């Protein structure tokens, strides 16, 4: 038995690949196969040492990559769609030479700034990406825009003393 | 909606290879179906941000509580509280959380998380309050919050002399009408009713789903590498062949479905967003469209993929 | 095809790959022309001015009893066949300079023993050599790349006017195909042919008497990779982008466009694999 | 591939019959001997020797 | 405004933002029918993608088969493409009910609504045709200035308190003068401006 390690897994002639670890749930004498509510086997009972394993699938997940767009420049981050950061490591970008773990999955190739700008690119769960801070993709949290609060008063009141008229314009597909 | 994105590659085939090789077969379904899902991903985001983002900058709650006897504690946010979620809406993620990857799915998380959700809705809640409509046309203009109900009078006919006369009698029945408000949406099972069967439907659709790769489709067995291992290539064909038709068709109808329910959602999302621009932002001359009876102002709430209105309206009395 | 972007899933050499020079110059004592180990990939590039790499041989294990392939490249044509030659182990194409007329004559054509049979005899087209007996700097450049598929075996040629690089040249060429010959034989391996300069300087015998020079010659593997091939009007591959190579490229693919703007793309699915397979049967001794 | 997967209660049979009929004892296919004598499931699973 | 129009002439030839709303849907549209006419050389498990090739090469019996598969796998396509196209079809409709709304309300009239027409106050609009779609401009007011003046509801003259007709009053601190609550227009208080 190998335990923690994504491993293809038969069991009298049933085959399913995940990682193998023992499973707190206490199962009855004769029960064999455990199943989930989606109807996918989640525990086993080793035929020979009789013990419980929980089975979970290899982490998969969708790979997106953010660029600046092309014509700017060339670097990219890719975040991998909710795979753990520690997971696995084209060979040359693996490795993390700004390594974050966000919440949204894991990027590997943008540095994580304190400061806050208007999105950008966005991510997910809050976390945008640009191109601007010689030059390298920063991952920032996204905070709403300038937080002025504007003073209030039971006796105080503001009128506008100038006026500005504006063009703006909104465009629909009609057909 | 929950951003479901299911990759057509692995859910038909599955893990093993020559399961792919017939998919390819196939063509761009497999491409296209991922496109569609991933548009109606974005919309579910982009709606949000239709729907919340009606502010440029957001308007801190002024530290001050006056508020002409208006008493505002359970709308606005609570800084001793975790998560600056108000009270209405501290709670409703409780009232939620009461009413309420692992295979081939994958649940993406929105772009604004709930978090920020709450803080654009503080910021419509602070703007509001401090300056009336102005801050939905422009630079807010902070105004005192009793003159500002004098101009939403005005505006439905009743004299704002009215208001300022008899001030504490209209204080009191809005802090008492907030607590009502309060205490209805905790007492009630299921007063959220529309709200609730949109997670339901989804959650049936992805069962069925979930429940559907089980389901034969007059194959010999019901699992890609059971039925692999059992047959060879060759022969093999006509039953792999067949289960990928069928479980094509599985996708298809889920994909065609969200869709539709995608669409349904937007048109709300649209009128919810013209409602909080609408309503939130100045007062609505259009009888009926806000609430019921004649319109003052509504004060936006935020729940899991939904907005809560709360609609202040004058009805006359006794005659 | 014109101006339309194409996705072709055929054996390439990959992009910024690793390329093994080789050298045949005596500039001292050196020269050296070994064997080769053949993958799908053989690209062979070599660069010459007094046209000195003149060949090829091709084979399992050049012993006479497999069928093997084999080249010259005369002025008439670059002439072929299939047959199962005996080589030696230093075979080459000989040039001597005589006094009395000034022309380079074949002085030992022992490339090969004797043939078995042939199941395959051929001629390509005709074309001309210069065949210079000076010294330079090697102002043409070759490239071809051997492939074998299906029971056929292929060739792609392009001669280029580079100028002056000791590297291949920054730039996008593409080659065409020149021959397709139906072959079944089997090629583990396969070594080149050099043109020996004999002169009158020279000790005047086959293992000493040669002033063979300058020659150069790279060779790099091919393996199966996705290429998106940007066609022009006319149709020449004016460029390339390698979509397996990185995280930018794949993105190009998966957007079917030369030029990306800015924004988050999804390009494809990532899955882990099993470290190892573990069989747990029922641990019964007893046997049906 | 009968010798990478377990299955369950091996059932084993055995006779003696003409040598024509052996086509005749296949699932599905209808016979005199397949009607009167022993008549497989239209879905049999298994090797016949 | 000739300021104002001249800034929204040169955003529009400077960038395609503007007609990436519409461009989207141009865009769109023509992806999803390439990828359908594209489907046509797939070979949706037939022998070969090309109808007549498949016909020539096959006897009608197997032809018939082949036949068969090729308009499954091609009724499936269709199938995508109109229900496909329905939706989009829908989802331009609704536009176009907005678009005609556009085209009329904004247009025809004054819409008192907040921000249904452009941002703040909607003087008037323009609309302008594009290709598939109709573009329109709108000019609205916004107030830039703000002066903090101290204000209060009522006035007492003599025991009884007057109010505004129509604006708020608004006070410098030296004296008590009433103005729009727009613009500043200071008026001396007074009988016609109360009651
Ligand atoms: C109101 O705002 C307008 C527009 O900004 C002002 O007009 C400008 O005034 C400055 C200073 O006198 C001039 O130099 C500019 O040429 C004017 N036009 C613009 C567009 O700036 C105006 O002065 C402001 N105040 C009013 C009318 O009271
Ligand atoms: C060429 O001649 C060789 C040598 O005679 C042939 O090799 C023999 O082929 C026969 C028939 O296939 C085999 O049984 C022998 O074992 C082979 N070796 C010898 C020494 O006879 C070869 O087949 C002939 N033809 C070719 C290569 O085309
Ligand atoms: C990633 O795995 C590491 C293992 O040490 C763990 O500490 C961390 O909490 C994990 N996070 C996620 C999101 O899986
Ligand atoms: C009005 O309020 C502030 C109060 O600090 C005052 O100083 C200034 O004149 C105005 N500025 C604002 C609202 O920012
Ligand atoms: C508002 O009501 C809350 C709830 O009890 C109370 O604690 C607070 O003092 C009141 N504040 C007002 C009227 O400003
Ligand atoms: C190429 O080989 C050299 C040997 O010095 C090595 O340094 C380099 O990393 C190799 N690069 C690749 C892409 O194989
Ligand atoms: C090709 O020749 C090699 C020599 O190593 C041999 O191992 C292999 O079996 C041969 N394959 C075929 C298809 O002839
Ligand atoms: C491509 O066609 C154009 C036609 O204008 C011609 O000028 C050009 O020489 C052609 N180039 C090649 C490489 O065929
Ligand atoms: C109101 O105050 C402003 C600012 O001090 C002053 O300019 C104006 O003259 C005042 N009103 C009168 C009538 O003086």
């Amino acid at each position: 038995l190998v335990k923690n390690k994504c491993v293809n897994f038969n069991f009298n002639g049933l085959t399913g690949t995940g990682v193998l670890t023992e499973s707190n749930k206490k199962f009855l004498p004769f029960q064999q196969f455990g199943r989930d509510i989606a109807d996918t086997t989640d525990a086993v009972r080793d035929p020979q040492t009789l013990e419980i394993l929980d089975i979970t699938p290899c982490s998969f997940g969708g790979v997106s990559v953010i660029t600046p767009g092309t014509n700017t420049s060339n670097q990219v981050a890719v975040l991998y769609q909710g795979v753990n950061c520690t997971e696995v490591p084209w060979r040359v970008y693996s490795t993390g030479s700004n390594v974050f773990q966000t919440r949204a999955g894991c990027l590997i190739g943008a540095e994580h700034v304190n400061n806050s700008y208007e999105c950008d690119i966005p991510i997910g769960a809050g976390i945008c990406a640009s191109y601007q801070t010689s030059q390298s993709i920063i991952a920032y949290t996204m905070s709403l825009g300038a937080e002025n609060s504007v003073a209030y008063s039971n006796n105080s009141i503001a009128i506008p003393t100038n006026f500005t008229i504006s063009v703006t314009t909104e465009i629909l597909p009609v057909s | 909606m929950t951003k479901t994105s299911v990759d057509c590659t692995m859910y038909i085939c599955g893990d093993s290879t020559e399961c792919s090789n017939l998919l390819l077969q196939y063509g761009s379904f497999c491409t296209q179906l991922n496109r569609a899902l991933t548009g109606i991903a974005v919309e579910q985001d982009k709606n949000t941000q239709e729907v919340f983002a009606q502010v440029k900058q957001i308007y801190k709650t002024p530290p001050i509580k006056d508020f002409g006897g208006f008493n505002f504690s359970q709308i606005l946010p609570d800084p001793s509280k975790p998560s600056k979620r108000s009270f209405i809406e501290d709670l409703l993620f409780n009232k939620v959380t009461l009413a309420d990857k692992f295979n081939g799915l994958t649940v993406l998380p929105p772009l604004l998380t709930d978090e920020m959700i709450a803080q654009y809705t503080s910021a419509l809640l602070a703007g509001t309050i401090t300056s009336g409509w102005t801050f939905g046309a422009g630079a807010a203009l902070q105004i005192p919050f009793a003159m500002q109900m004098a101009y939403r009078f005005n505006g439905i006919g009743v004299t704002q002399n009215v208001l300022y006369e008899n001030q504490k009698l209209i204080a009191n029945q809005f802090n008492s009408a907030i607590g009502k408000i309060q205490d209805s949406l905790s007492s009630t099972a299921s007063a959220l009713g529309k709200l609730q069967d949109v997670v339901n439907q989804n959650a049936q659709a992805l069962n069925t789903l979930v429940k559907q790769l089980s389901s034969n489709f007059g194959a010999i067995s019901s699992v890609l590498n059971d039925i692999l291992s059992r047959l060879d290539p060759p022969e093999a064909e006509v039953q792999i062949d067949r289960l990928i038709t069928g479980r094509l068709q599985s996708l298809q109808t889920y994909v065609t479905q969200q869709l539709i329910r995608a669409a349904e959602i937007r048109a709300s999302a649209n009128l919810a967003a013209t409602k909080m621009s609408e309503c939130v932002l100045g007062q609505s001359k259009r009888v009926d469209f806000c609430g019921k009876g004649y319109h003052l102002m509504s004060f936006p709430q935020s729940a899991p993929h939904g907005v809560v209105f709360l609609h202040v309206t004058y009805v006359p009395a006794q005659e | 095809r014109s101006s339309v972007l194409h996705s072709t899933q055929d054996l390439f050499l990959p992009f910024f790959s690793n390329v093994t020079w080789f050298h045949a110059i005596h500039v001292t004592k050196r020269f050296d022309n070994p064997v080769l180990p053949f993958n799908d990939g053989v690209y062979f590039a070599s660069t010459e001015k007094s046209n000195i790499i003149r060949g090829w041989i091709f084979g399992t294990t050049l012993d006479s009893k497999t069928q093997s392939l084999l080249i010259v490249n005369n002025a008439t044509n670059v002439v072929i066949k299939v047959c199962e030659f005996q080589f030696c182990n230093d075979p080459f194409l000989g040039v001597y300079y005589h006094k009395n007329n000034k022309s380079w004559m074949e002085s030992e054509f022992r490339v090969y023993s004797s043939a078995n049979n042939c199941t395959f005899e051929y001629v390509s087209q005709p074309f001309l050599m210069d065949l210079e007996g000076k010294q330079g700097n090697f102002k043409n450049l070759r490239e071809f790349v051997f492939k074998n598929i299906d029971g056929y075996f292929k060739i792609y040629s392009k001669h280029t006017p580079i100028n002056l690089v000791r590297d291949l040249p920054q730039g996008f060429s593409a080659l065409e195909p020149l021959v397709d010959l139906p072959i079944g034989i089997n090629i583990t391996r396969f070594q080149t042919l050099l043109a020996l300069h004999r002169s009158y300087l020279t000790p005047g015998d086959s293992s000493s008497g040669w002033t063979a020079g300058a020659a150069a010659y790279y060779v790099g593997y091919l393996q199966p990779r996705t290429f998106l091939l940007k066609y022009n009007e006319n149709g020449t591959i004016t460029d390339a982008v390698d979509c397996a190579l990185d995280p930018l490229s794949e993105t190009k693919c998966t957007l079917k466009s030369f030029t990306v703007e800015k924004g988050i793309y999804q390009t494809s699915n990532f899955r882990v694999q099993p470290t190892e397979s573990i069989v747990r049967f029922p641990n019964i001794t007893n046997l049906c | 591939k009968l010798n990478d997967l377990c299955f369950t209660n091996v059932y084993a049979d055995s006779f003696v019959i003409r040598g024509d009929e052996v086509r005749q004892i296949a699932p599905g296919q209808t016979g005199k001997i397949a009607d009167y004598n022993y008549k497989l499931p239209d879905d049999f699973t298994g090797c016949v020797i | 405004f000739n300021s104002a129009i001249g800034k929204i002439q040169d955003s529009l030839s400077s960038t395609a933002s503007a007609l990436g709303k519409l461009q989207d849907v141009v865009n769109q549209n023509a992806q999803a029918l390439n990828t359908l006419v594209k489907q046509l050389s797939s070979n949706f498990g037939a022998i070969s993608s090309v109808l007549n090739d498949i016909l020539s090469r096959l006897d009608p019996p197997e032809a018939e088969v082949q036949i068969d598969r090729l308009i499954t796998g091609r009724l499936q396509s269709l199938q995508t493409y109109v229900t496909q196209q329905l939706i989009r079809a829908a989802e331009i409709r609704a536009s176009a009910n907005l678009a005609a709304t556009k085209m009329s309300e904004c247009v025809l009239g004054q819409s008192k609504r907040v921000d249904f027409c452009g941002k703040g106050y909607h003087l008037m609009s323009f609309p302008q045709s594009a290709p598939h779609g109709v573009v329109f401009l709108h000019v609205t007011y916004v107030p830039a200035q703000e002066k903090n003046f101290t204000t209060a509801p009522a006035i007492c003259h003599d025991g009884k308190a007057h109010f505004p007709r129509e604006g708020v009053f608004v006070s410098n601190g030296t004296h008590w003068f009433v103005t729009q609550r727009n613009f500043y227009e200071p008026q001396i208080i007074t009988t016609d401006n109360t009651f």
